[PDB]
RNA sequence: GUCUCCGUAGUGUAGCGGUUAUCACGUUCGCCUAACACGCGAAAGGUCCUCGGUUCGAAACCGGGCGGAAACACCA
RNA sequence: CCACUUUAAAUCCUUUAACGAGGAUCCAUUGGAGGGCAAGUCUGGUGCCAGCAGCCGCGGUAAUUCCAGCUCCAAUAGCGU
RNA sequence: GGAAGGGCACCACCAGGAGUGGAGCCUGCGGCUUAAUUUGACUCAACACGGGAAACCUCACCCGGCCCGGACACGGACAGGAUUGACAGAUUGAUAGCUCUUUCUCGAUUCCGUGGGUGGUGGUGCAUGGCCGUUCUUAGUUGGUGGAGCGAUUUGUCUGGUU
RNA sequence: UCAAAGUUUAAG
C-alpha cells in the first residue's frame, strides 16, 4: 500500500456556519427593509456578478 | 550446515503477560482434606457419560 | 570502461538485494545457476525431469506454482542457444508482497564476471549467497607454475579457475658424455635453463601488470625442482611483481593438471591476504593514535563531521555495521533533518517530537549507513576501507572505537 | 592474562576546572557507554576498568595528568588484599610476619608498603578489594597470617610504629629527652637501651 | 633448426578435380509412455584452419601464413 | 526474649515469664497435564523455525506435545537431572 | 505378477467403415508478450470444459475517478446551529458540487472513538456441506444366528453346468 | 513347443 508523495489525499470539504445569518434591517422599528433578492418561482443570493439560488437552482445576471 | 542464528527464537518474540494475583494456596493436610471434598462429598451427582477434572467446552 | 563496470556491479548488487527479501510459498521458488563451461541440453534435460518429479507432488499450491516455474526457466533456456560467458544465472518464482499480491516473476542474467559454482536449488526464498560471496571477493590472484616439461600463467577469483597463457620447451640433457666437453655442455646447459626463467619472468610482467602496477593482489609460483625457486630469487624478476610473491609450491605433475593442485596447496595462504591488509590498515590507523598526531577519527558523531569537512584520507568501517541513516520530516511545518542512529535509538525512539512547533516528528524510513557510505565515498576523500573484527587490532577497532573510523589527510581539531 | 587498572590521583583531579572532557575524548563513552563517568559537578572522576580498552587517549588529553592507565597481570586479581576506592591504589597480599623473626621489607615506595604496615598493625581492616574478620581469616587460612589477625582480634595486641618522618616529632613533644623516657617506661629498661 | 604430415556441422571422422560434402553421435520437433528412458517418424546445422595461384571449375593440385603432432640432434 | 535447667564452660532441646496471626500477611516447592501414566481437544504467540520428546512422537498458519497465561494433576519440605 | 485356470468390452482387438494426425481457417489450452493480457481444471476422469459464442454490462484483471449502501449501541458530539446535501468558473474524461472559489441547506441528519458490524467472482475445495465426476457399467456388497480359528479373519458369498 | 521391455518427489 504504497501512496505516492505527489499524488496525496483530496481533503473534503468544511463549512462555516457564521453565526446567526441576517437578511433583514429595522426600518423605523415597526416596518422591516429586506437585503437580498427571492425566488420568483428562499433567497437567490448575491454570487460577484450572477444571482444564484439554493434549493430551485434559478440563475440571473443583469449584463 | 545450517546458521545458529535463530537460538531463541521463539522464546524471544513470545508474548509477555502478567502472571496475576489470586490467594495464597492452602497446604499440607488442609490441601489433601479440600481435595478430599471435591471428589467424595460436594459434587457426587447423577453421571453423565463420564466426568473431567480439567473439562472444558 | 570502468565507471560502466561500476554501475552494472552496483545494479546487480540492488538486483540480488531485490531478490533476498522475496520470500514466497513452500518450495516454490527456483534459484536456479549454471557454470560457464556448461551445456544448455544437460540443464534443459535436467530441468525436464525435475518437471516430471514435480508432477507427483501431492500438495496443490507448491506443486502448479512449481511446474510453471519450471515451465519459465525451460522457456528461458530456449532463448539462449549457449550458457554465455560468466556463466548464467536464472530465479524463477511466485512471490508473495503487500496488497495480496502472488506474482510470478522470472529473472535470469549473464552476471558480471566469471562464476564457476552450478546450482540447483528449490525453496520458499532466492538462494543468493554465491552471488554475495562473488562480489566480496574481488581478490585476484596469479599463478606461475614454472616446470622443465613447461610453464603455465593463470589466475584465480574465489571460485574462478582461469588460464591465461602457457608453453611447452625443448631444454637439453643433463648429462655431457666428453670429458672437456662436459664443462662447457654443463655452462651452455645453465645458459640455456637461465633463459627460459628469464622467458617465464618476461611473460609474467606482459600478463600479470596493468599499466605498470600489477593487477593481482597475489602471486603463487609452483612446480618442482627449484626452478619456481629460480625465479623468486632472482634479479631478472621483476621487483614491483616480485615483492607480491606469496608462496613457493611444490607439486606432483605440470601444467593445467598441477594447476589446480598448486590451488589447493595455496588455498590458506590466500585466504589469509585480506585478514593481513586489514591488520596492516588498522594498525597504521592505531599508529596516529599512539603517538599525538591527531589524523585520526572515530564515531559517526566525529567521522562523518571530519567527512564533510577537510576530509578524510581513509575512511575505515566494520562490515557489518548497525548503524542506520534515518531521514526524520514534519508533518504541518515541512522542516525535516537526517540523523545517524544505532539499534536501541532507531528501533523506538520519543525524541522525535518537534517540540518548538508542538507536533509528532515523523520517521520516514532508513538507508542503512555502511551502503550509504558506498553510495558517496566518491565524494567524500575516498578509499572506503570494509575491515573485519578477525585480527586482534580489529577487534579493538569493532569493540572498542565502535567499528567506524578514518586517517584524516591533515591535522584536526575537535570539540565536544 | 593481561588486565587494566585505572588510578585518578585525587589531588590533580579537579572536574570543575578542566569540564567534562575524559567522556569527549574517549572512543568507548563516544560509542555510548559507561566507561567514564564526570559531569561539571562531583569530585574525581570515575572509569569502569572492565569497559576501558586502554587506549592510552583519556591520559593525554586530561589537563592535570589525573588519569593513568597500568597493565597489571591477571594472575593478580584473586590475590588482593586491598583496595581503598574506585581508581586507585590495589594491593595485592600482605607479609608473612613470624613470631620472634625479625621482618625485613625491601622495596622502593609508592608500591602498598605503607597499606601493609597498617594493615598488619590492625589499623585498617582488610577490605580484600572489596570497597567481615571471619571472612578475612578464612581468605588468610593455611598460611601464618591467619594465626596472626587471630592473635590480633582476641588478645589485643598492641601495634607501635617507629615512623618514616623523623621531623614532625620535635613538632608535637615536648620537655626533655630523659623526661619523655621516664614517661613512657612500661619494661624500666631506660638506661640498657640508652 | 631439419624432414614429415594434419587442420572438414557441436564431437569424432569419410571424401578419385564437376557432390545437396558421407556416417555415427549430439541438437530441436513430433509421436509412443502417467512420466522418463529406450523406440518410431521428421527437421536444422559445415567460413571445408588462413591467404594467393594453376584450372572453364579446387574442400582436394600447387605455393606461402597461423596452429598441431611424430622422428632425428650422433664421434669425441 | 528475661530466668532456670543443661553443661567441664557453654550451646541446643526441655521448662518458663513478657511480647508475638487477618492472611495484601508468618506467601511451598519441584516436576508434569497426547499415549505409556495421574491431569485441558481452554486462550494467546511461533509456523518442520524456535523448540519439546528416556520410547512412540509433536512442530511445514485452527500445535491437546513448542514458548506463554489460565486452570488441573502427582508427590510435598521436598521434588527433579 | 513379463504366474496359472475360466469369462467378458468396438471407451479392447479382429473384418471393415468413417476418419483425426498433413492444408486453411473456427475455437480451447500452454507458452511468449503486455499496464492487464483475470481465473479454475493437465492421463483415461484437463484443453467448443466452467453451460465460458466477454464490444458495454458481464468482470474477477489493469489505469483513472465518484459514492457508502459504516447497522446498532455506549458515550463523546447538544444551538454562539453538531455539520447531511450545492448552478459557477478554474480543474476534469465527465453536465463526478470530486476539489479551490463563492451563496445557502434536511434540521437532529452528523463527525470521533470503542465495542462491533457489513460486504467481498478475496485466500483456503488439503477446514467442510450440497452436487457432480470417477474407481466401475462391470457383478458386486452386506450384516443376524450357527460352524472354523488364540486372533486378524473365514464360512455363508461354492466343485460343476447355466446366464 | 519361451525375441526386447530399464527407471519412478527432497517437496509431507
Ligand atoms: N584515604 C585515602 N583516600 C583516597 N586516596 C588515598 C587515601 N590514602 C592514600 N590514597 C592514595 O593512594 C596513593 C598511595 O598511598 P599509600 O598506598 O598509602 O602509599 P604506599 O603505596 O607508599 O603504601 C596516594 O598517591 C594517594 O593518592
Ligand atoms: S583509556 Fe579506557 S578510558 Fe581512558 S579513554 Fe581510552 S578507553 Fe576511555
Ligand atoms: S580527569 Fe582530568 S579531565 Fe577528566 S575530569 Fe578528572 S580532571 Fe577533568
Ligand atoms: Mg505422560
Ligand atoms: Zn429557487
Amino acid at each position: 500500500k504504497s501512496y505516492t508523495t505527489p499524488k496525496k489525499n483530496k481533503h473534503k470539504r468544511k463549512k462555516v456556519k457564521l453565526a446567526v445569518l441576517k437578511y433583514y434591517k429595522v426600518d423605523e422599528n415597526g416596518k422591516i427593509s429586506r437585503l437580498r433578492r427571492e425566488c420568483p418561482s428562499v433567497f437567490m443570493a448575491s454570487h460577484f456578478d450572477r444571482h444564484y439560488c439554493g434549493k430551485c437552482c434559478l440563475t440571473y445576471c443583469f449584463n | 550446515h545450517g546458521s545458529l542464528a535463530r537460538v531463541g527464537k521463539v522464546r524471544g518474540q513470545t508474548l509477555k503477560v502478567a502472571k496475576q494475583e489470586k490467594k495464597k494456596k492452602r497446604t499440607g493436610r488442609a490441601k489433601r482434606r479440600m481435595q478430599y471434598n471435591r471428589r467424595f462429598v460436594n459434587v457426587v451427582p447423577t453421571f453423565g457419560k463420564k466426568k473431567g477434572p480439567n473439562a472444558n467446552s | 570502461s570502468a565507471a560502466d563496470r561500476n554501475v552494472e556491479i552496483w545494479k546487480i548488487k540492488k538486483l540480488i538485494k531485490s531478490l533476498e527479501a522475496a520470500r514466497g510459498n513452500g518450495t516454490s521458488m527456483i534459484s536456479l545457476i549454471i557454470p560457464p563451461k556448461d551445456q544448455i541440453s544437460r540443464v534443459a534435460k535436467m530441468l525436464a525431469d525435475e518437471f516430471g518429479t514435480a508432477s507427483n507432488i501431492k500438495s496443490r499450491v507448491n506443486r502448479l506454482s512449481v511446474l510453471g516455474a519450471i515451465t519459465s526457466v525451460q522457456q528461458r533456456l530456449k532463448l539462449y542457444n549457449k550458457v554465455p560467458p560468466n556463466g548464467l544465472v536464472v530465479y524463477c518464482g511466485t512471490i508473495v508482497t503487500e496488497e495480496g499480491k502472488e506474482k510470478k516473476v522470472n529473472i535470469d542474467f549473464e552476471p558480471f564476471k566469471p562464476i564457476n559454482t552450478s546450482l540447483y536449488l528449490c525453496d520458499n526464498k532466492f538462494h543468493t549467497e554465491a552471488l554475495t560471496a562473488l562480489l566480496s571477493d574481488d581478490s585476484k590472484f596469479g599463478f606461475i607454475v614454472i616446470d622443465g616439461s613447461g610453464a603455465l600463467f593463470g589466475t584465480l577469483q574465489g571460485n574462478t579457475r582461469e588460464v591465461l597463457h602457457k608453453f611447452t620447451v625443448d631444454l637439453p640433457k643433463k648429462h655431457g658424455r666428453a670429458a672437456q666437453s662436459a664443462l662447457r655442455f654443463a655452462r651452455l646447459r645453465m645458459e640455456k635453463r637461465h633463459n627460459y626463467v628469464r622467458k617465464v619472468a618476461e611473460t609474467a610482467v606482459q600478463l600479470f601488470i596493468s599499466g605498470d602496477k600489477v593487477n593481482v593482489a597475489g602471486l603463487v609460483l609452483a612446480g618442482s625442482a627449484d626452478f619456481k625457486t629460480e625465479l623468486s630469487q632472482s634479479d631478472m624478476f621483476d621487483q614491483r611483481l616480485q615483492s607480491k610473491v606469496l608462496k613457493l609450491v611444490d607439486i606432483s605433475y605440470g601444467g593445467e593438471n598441477g594447476f589446480n593442485q598448486a590451488i589447493e596447496l595455496s588455498t590458506e595462504v590466500l585466504s589469509n591476504v585480506k585478514f593481513i591488509q586489514e591488520k596492516k590498515l588498522i594498525g597504521r590507523y592505531f599508529d596516529e593514535i599512539s603517538q599525538d598526531t591527531g589524523k585520526y577519527c572515530f564515531g559517526v558523531e566525529d567521522t562523518l563531521k571530519a567527512l564533510e569537512m577537510g576530509a578524510v584520507e581513509i575512511l575505515i568501517v566494520y562490515e557489518n555495521l548497525d548503524i542506520m541513516r534515518y531521514v526524520l520530516h514534519c508533518q504541518g511545518t515541512e522542516e525535516e533533518k537526517i540523523l545517524y542512529l544505532t539499534p536501541e535509538q532507531e528501533k523506538d525512539k520519543s525524541h522525535f517530537t518537534d517540540k518548538e512547533t508542538g507536533q509528532e516528528h515523523e520517521l520516514i524510513e532508513s538507508m542503512p549507513l555502511l551502503e550509504w557510505f558506498a553510495n558517496n565515498y566518491k565524494k567524500f576523500g575516498a578509499t572506503l576501507e570494509i575491515v573485519t573484527d578477525k585480527s586482534q587490532e580489529g577487534s579493538q577497532f569493532v569493540k572498542g572505537f565502535g567499528g567506524i573510523g578514518g586517517i584524516l589527510r591533515y591535522r584536526v581539531d575537535f570539540q565536544g | 592474562k593481561l588486565t587494566r587498572i585505572a588510578i585518578v590521583n585525587h589531588d590533580k583531579c579537579k572536574p570543575k576546572k578542566c569540564r567534562q572532557e575524559c567522556k569527549k575524548s574517549c572512543p568507548v563513552v563516544r560509542m555510548g557507554k559507561l566507561c567514564i563517568e564526570v559531569t561539571p559537578q562531583s569530585k574525581i572522576a570515575w572509569i569502569s576498568e572492565t569497559l576501558c580498552i586502554g587506549c592510552g587517549i583519556c591520559i593525554k588529553k586530561c589537563p592535570f595528568g589525573a588519569l593513568s592507565i597500568v597493565n597489571l597481570p591477571s594472575n593478580l586479581e584473586k590475590e588482593t588484599t586491598h583496595r581503598y576506592c574506585a581508581n586507585a591504589f590495589k594491593l595485592h597480599r600482605l607479609p608473612i610476619p613470624r613470631p620472634g623473626e625479625v621482618l625485613g621489607l625491601v622495596g622502593t615506595n609508592g608500591i602498598g608498603k605503607s597499606t601493609a604496615l597498617k594493615i598488619l598493625a590492625g589499623k585498617q581492616k582488610p577490605n580484600l578489594g572489596k570497597y567481615d574478620w571471619q571472612e578475612i581469616l578464612t581468605y588468610f587460612r593455611g598460611s601464618e597470617l591467619q594465626n596472626y589477625f587471630t592473635k590480633i582480634l582476641e588478645d589485643d595486641l598492641k601495634a607501635i610504629i617507629k615512623p618514616q618522618y623523623v621531623d614532625q616529632i620535635p613538632k608535637a613533644a615536648k620537655g626533655t629527652v630523659g623526661s619523655i623516657l621516664d614517661r613512657k617506661d612500661e619494661t624500666k629498661t631506660q638506661a640498657i637501651v640508652c
